[PDB]
């Protein structure tokens, strides 16, 4: 399953 | 900064003539990742080509299955050209049956 | 027996040409089952392996959303990271991450990973303690001490101990058929003419799963590499791997060459000559 970053480096 | 890709030209099954097979072109290990992969027979592109998904490896370079469905001949020659950044020049690797 | 779900997502600013460059591909062990591409004819997630085309519109929906949103974000960092090192606004650049999670044959978390790369250099990594950030310069350590703050690591923590491990149970179920299997390497050894002095020796492997091998060659019993030739594993296409390692050696002595494989499907090693 997919998981995302929630921001910008 | 930048990454020489790896060529290897090579048949999913062993060869043996009159016999439908798939011709594959690895690319590995290159960056960036733009590039230009194609398949030849007789010097001549190939169009019917598919690729994988760009992925990469642990050391984040990438690597590309380029495969073509063909039936070899005795005759025929086969080979692969890449064309990437870090080559002044076209790459052609002629397909051998051994190496 | 280990398994591993990895994503390898991959960024790629284009400035004159357009938005960024987009793709992200979904493994477990080495085979490949999902892929997101932001350059085909309708940029969605969708199966790359026939045992995922079981899932129905919900999880590929879900997917679909989660991918689009990473996009905005990567091409969000790839405009912070051209301003961290003050680089050009026309050049194209890279921006990489990989995570995903090990678990053990007891179903259980053995390694998470949540690793990020700039023109294909480490950037930052979340340590083995899921806790902890490892940054390869000065401007990650500006993104380390951000993301220390925000509180990142619980997040993907908890993504990794929970929603991987258990997704990827899901995975080994849907394509036990395949997924579950393991070819041991066909190897043999091939003779080819040089010199008048020397002979080319390749040791091949083939249709072996998974890509994991080890294939090395030992004169008399010690070992040599140092002039051994060692293409890297590539893929038979059939879901198989192939590699092979050649030696250069003088005519007559063949047979005191010998190729040595190691590999998962193999209880005892394979010890192979001419």
């Amino acid at each position: 399953y997919y998981s995302i970053i929630p921001h910008s480096i | 900064i930048q990454r020489t890709p790896k060529i290897q030209v090579y048949s999913r099954h062993p060869a043996e003539n009159g016999k439908s097979n798939f011709l594959n072109c690895y690319v590995s290990g290159f960056h960036p990742s733009d590039i230009e992969v194609d398949l030849l027979k007789n010097g001549e592109r190939i169009e019917k080509v598919e690729h994988s998904d760009l992925s990469f490896s642990k050391d984040w370079s990438f690597y590309l299955l380029y495969y073509t469905e063909f039936t070899p001949t005795e005759k025929d020659e086969y080979a692969c050209r890449v064309n990437h950044v870090t080559l002044s020049q076209p790459k052609i690797v002629k397909w051998d049956r051994d190496m | 027996g280990p398994h591993s779900l990895r994503y390898f997502v991959t960024a790629v600013s284009r400035p004159g040409l357009g938005e960024p460059r987009f793709i992200a591909v979904g493994y477990v062990d080495d085979t490949q089952f999902v892929r997101f591409d932001s350059d085909a004819d309708n940029p969605r997630f969708e199966p790359r392996a026939p045992w995922m085309e079981q899932e129905g519109p919900e999880y590929w929906e879900e997917q679909t959303q989660r991918a689009k949103s990473d996009e905005q974000w990567f091409r969000v960092s790839l405009r912070t990271a051209q301003r961290y090192y003050n680089q050009s606004k026309g050049g194209s650049h890279t921006f990489q991450r990989m995570f995903g999670c090990d678990v053990g044959s007891d179903w259980r978390l053995l390694r998470g990973y949540h690793q990020f790369a700039y023109d294909g250099r480490d950037y930052i990594a979340l340590n083995e303690d899921l806790k902890t950030w490892t940054a390869a310069d000065t401007a990650a350590l500006i993104t380390r001490r951000k993301w220390e703050q925000a509180g990142d690591a619980e997040y993907y923590r908890a993504y990794l101990e929970g929603e991987c491990v258990e997704w990827l149970r899901r995975y080994l179920e849907l394509g036990n058929e395949t997924l579950l299997r393991t070819d041991s390497p066909k190897a043999h050894v091939t003779y080819h003419p040089r010199s008048q002095v020397d002979v080319t020796l390749r040791c091949w492997a083939l249709g072996f799963y998974p890509a994991d091998i080890t294939l090395t060659w030992q004169l008399n019993g010690e070992d040599l590499t140092q002039d051994m030739e060692l293409v890297e594993t590539r893929p038979a296409g059939d879901g198989t791997f192939q590699k092979w390692a050649a030696v250069v050696v003088p005519l007559g002595k063949e047979q005191n060459y010998t190729c040595h494989v190691h590999h998962k499907g193999l209880p005892e090693p394979l010890t192979l000559r001419w």
